[PDB]
RNA sequence: UAGAUAGAAAAUAGGUGCCCGUACCGCAAACCGACACAGGUAGUCAAGAUGAGAAUUCUAAGGUGAGCGAGCGAACUCUCGU
RNA sequence: UGAGUAGCGAAAGACGGGUGAGAAUCCCGUCCACCGAUUGACUAAGGUUUCCAGAGGAAGGCUCGUCCGCUCUGGGUUAGUCGGGUCCUAAGCUGAGGCCGACAGGCGUAGGCGAUGGAUAACAGGUUGAUAUUCCUGUACCACCUAUAAUCGUUUUAAUCG
RNA sequence: GAGCUGUAAGUAAGCUUUGAUCCAGAGAUUUCCGAAUGGGGAAACCCAGCAUGAGUUAUGUCAUGUUAUCGAUAUGUGAAUACAUAGCAUAUCAGAAGGCACACCCGGAGAACUGAAACAUCUUAGUACCCGGAGGAAGAGAAAGAAAAUUCGAUUCCCUUAGUAGCGGCGAGCGAAACGGGAAGAGCCCAAACCAACAAGCUUGCUUGUUGGGGUUGUAGGACACUCUAUACGGAGUUACAAAGGACGACAUUAGACGAAUCAUCUGGAAAGAUGAAUCAAAGAAGGUAAUAAUCCUGUAGUCGAAAAUGUUGUCUCUCUUGAGUGGAUCCUGAGUACGACGGAGCACGUGAAAUUCCGUCGGAAUCUGGGAGGACCAUCUCCUAAGGCUAAAUACUCUCUAGUGACCGAUAGUGAACCAGUACCGUGAGGGAAAGGUGAAAAGCACCCCGGAAGGGGAGUGAAAUAGAACCUGAAACCGUGUGCU
């Protein structure tokens, strides 16, 4: 159960393939890094994608 | 309640020697504790009850034709009495 | 007593028949645990007019509600 | 059922066939219904049953509905019957007449 | 002790004290084994003679005669004595 | 069919007297035999009325059956003190928030639950066909309540709760 | 509208024309467990707090109400730590929970046996299973569409295009779409520019945040400027397009009512059959009645009926609401988006020349002289206008109800179950899972006698029949007996 807060960026699931095309289920997940940021107008640490935080969209205090 | 508590009394050989000994057997409901029993006795019969003993009887199987079943759940009270009498008759 | 009669009578007076019918009716319970009773028809009688006194009592608190 | 208890009513079906007689009982869900003189049935009865006197008895069995009819009060002939609300009242009618049969 | 508050009671007298289980089997014909089944089932008590002894043999207290029998007394098989 | 064959599941019975339509098999009696660290007496599990009395003999009972743990009818289990609860906690289980995890959910803190252990006040005798430290008789104990109380105290308190 | 107290007989006591029983609408009561919610618990039990009340001299005891968690909204207190933020306490809420229809829908996650005559790509299959969210349907939906005509004009569904074009260890196999023909049809609201008000930063510059207005697009539309039109005249509406109501009527559903017309004889236990003579039909559907009935009964065709509740629907009421042009200066028209790279996935399309579309990671536009698409890509042309939402119908399915239907079953069939069956029985449990219908028209169910302890039988009687006597219609065969002609 982690997603990004701000964007709701969350792990997919494909697959991983060989040379000879065998197929072996695996996950994509969020480069999700745990954040100090204002929630409700109060200081909390929060998981948020680097894409999110990316251009300093997301303000973190 | 009182009328509630005490459903019937019991006729039986091992009855009637208690009554004898002034100790008087009513079939009870089976959620009433004894304290409960004491009070009904003395507001419907008028009497002073010096002891009131009581037992549970487990329902018992009854077949009646093809037809499997069970009897219902019996409590049983037996109410000595300090003062008065009862006239179950 | 039917309910036509059971409503001309007062709250008090339900309560009280109520108490009375109740009394009718464990005697009743007893005389038959004896085998004192022929008349068995009598225990249901009074049953239906307990059932009849509590449903005009209800009815009535309903309506002052 | 049409046919009710004190009605007389010709049997036109069964071994009394052309028998007339007194509605005694009637049994609605069997649809069933007795009549005096019909269908006589012959019971064996022990004298060991509460009744001190045992041996065969002789009384009416139930005859089916549709094996009795109505007779016309007018001609006291056999006839369907039909209602007619006077009054505010229905009322039994017999087909052949039209006079009320009771 | 921190706290709490005018009352506390040696005695005496009187009174109050609920629910559940309680039958019966339980080294067994009633439990686990499809059976009124030579198997299995924790703990407690456990006399006398003998003896180191809860062994051994015979008895006590108490319980039991075992849910097919009657004959005959071959082979053979089993258990046993010489 | 095999076939009236194999089997009828560890063992000591005998006779007399009853009962009955019927008796090796039921009841009673005498004698005999068997166990006796036990085939005896309790009791926890477990079972769940199988318990008692009267009645019955279809089926069940490895035969029989008048009998039965079977069938029918009606009965039988009594607690302030015994075991458990209204006390305690172990392993374990659960678990507000919390941590973690595609979902479902996992983990875990405080706190709970949980005896096989800790705490905890009644004994002897008598009594029924069937219950007894439960009923009864006698003699007790424990907790609480009400009243009257020798005495003691009477607001930094010195009686008292803690 | 006369009987009635279920199956279920019987006995008893009763009820009912002063309208029982019974049937339909509405209401009352509705123990305990169970999401189960005061706490606990081995479901259907145990143990409490608080408030009020009952009882007691008082204690014990009892009754009623209330007391879970989470969320939301308030209110009050408030740590480390100044401010105040945890936190904490209280109040309110038809807020949530849990169940199910073994169906249909959308989504997460996702096999394998199998096929390829082996097998790994591929296939089985995005199937089964599991999980979440539903809804009465869901999903989709008003073109950054399909195309290439004299274009069309949201979506969904059916036919067809086609086993075509394609995909494919180019193996096994997988497999479109546009066009054309039909069902059904409906369109809308925002974001932004800009204006007004309020608040903060106090240039008290005018920049922010909130509210209201305005505005909605490709024939580019809108702001903006200007000119007409209008204060609900008209128009629209609770199915989107804003959102609650009221009155009256109609229809329908949930009990019912009336409803045509046959007699005689023969056989027989009995007539509905046979025979003869009639009758009705808006009714000759069907079932029952002692054998096969349009006319005996229950019905059928047709016609009528609702105190009450519910549904549908119409008309008022109610509510809401201006609608069009011209202009080309300026402004606005959805950004970490489109898009690209890498790694996956989805597209009939297996990475391929791979468009079109999604996910993770990283990088990363333009702005109407803009942007997207027409299967790599570029130019030209043509068609659209993404990165915001809403939206009925045609479509799917059936636990259920009402009315019906079958060249569907007829007791080893048909449901596992015609019957007290998810029972008996089996298993620690998940789970597995049977057998078993027929007296007669009517119970008239064998009075009585005889043998026997009973069972059972022989008579007698009932009945058309007992060789219909209780798992009692018929009663085959295996199999078991008794007697007998020949041997
Ligand atoms: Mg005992
Ligand atoms: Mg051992
Ligand atoms: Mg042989
Ligand atoms: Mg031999
Ligand atoms: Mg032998
Ligand atoms: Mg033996
Ligand atoms: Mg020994
Ligand atoms: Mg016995
Ligand atoms: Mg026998
Ligand atoms: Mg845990
Ligand atoms: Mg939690
Ligand atoms: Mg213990
Ligand atoms: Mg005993
Ligand atoms: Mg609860
Ligand atoms: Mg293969
Ligand atoms: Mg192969
Ligand atoms: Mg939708
Ligand atoms: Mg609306
Ligand atoms: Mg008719
Ligand atoms: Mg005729
Ligand atoms: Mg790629
Ligand atoms: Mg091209
Ligand atoms: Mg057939
Ligand atoms: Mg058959
Ligand atoms: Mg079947
Ligand atoms: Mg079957």
């Amino acid at each position: 159960g982690k997603q990004c807060f701000v964007t709701g960026r969350k792990a997919s699931t494909g697959n991983r393939r060989s040379h000879a095309l065998n197929s072996t289920k695996r996950r994509w997940n969020a480069n999700l890094q745990k954040v100090r940021i204002l929630v409700d107008g109060k200081p909390k640490k929060v998981w948020v994608s680097a894409r999110a935080l990316k251009s300093g969209k997301v303000t973190r205090v | 309640e009182a009328r509630d508590i005490l459903k019937r009394p019991v006729i039986t050989e091992k009855s009637s020697e208690a009554m004898a000994e002034d100790k008087y057997t009513f079939d009870v409901d089976t959620r009433v504790n004894k304290t409960q029993v004491k009070m009904a006795v003395e507001e419907i019969f008028n009497v002073k009850v010096a002891s009131v003993n009581i037992m549970n009887y487990k329902p018992k199987k009854k077949r009646m034709g093809r037809y499997q079943g069970y009897t219902n759940k019996r409590r049983k009270a037996i109410v000595t009495l300090k003062e008065g009498s009862i006239d179950l008759f | 007593m039917k309910a036509k009669e059971i409503r001309d009578l007062t709250t008090s007076e339900i309560e009280e028949q109520i108490k009375s019918s109740k009394e009718e009716l464990f005697n009743l319970r007893f005389q038959l645990a004896t085998g004192q009773l022929e008349e068995t028809a009598r225990i249901r009688t009074v049953r239906k007019t307990i059932a009849r006194l509590k449903t005009v009592a209800r009815e009535r608190e309903i309506e002052q509600s | 059922m049409h046919i009710k208890k004190g009605d007389n009513v010709k049997v036109i079906a069964g071994k009394d066939k052309g028998k007339e007689g007194k509605v005694i009982a009637t049994l609605p869900k069997k649809d069933r219904v007795v009549v005096e003189g019909v269908n006589i049935m012959k019971k064996h009865q022990k004298p060991t049953q509460l009744n001190p006197e045992g041996g065969i008895l002789e009384t009416e069995a139930a005859i089916h509905v549709s094996n009795v009819q109505l007779l016309d009060p007018k001609t006291n002939e056999p006839t369907r019957v039909g209602y007619k609300f006077v009054d505010g009242k229905k009322v039994r009618i017999a087909k052949k007449s039209g006079e009320e049969i009771k």
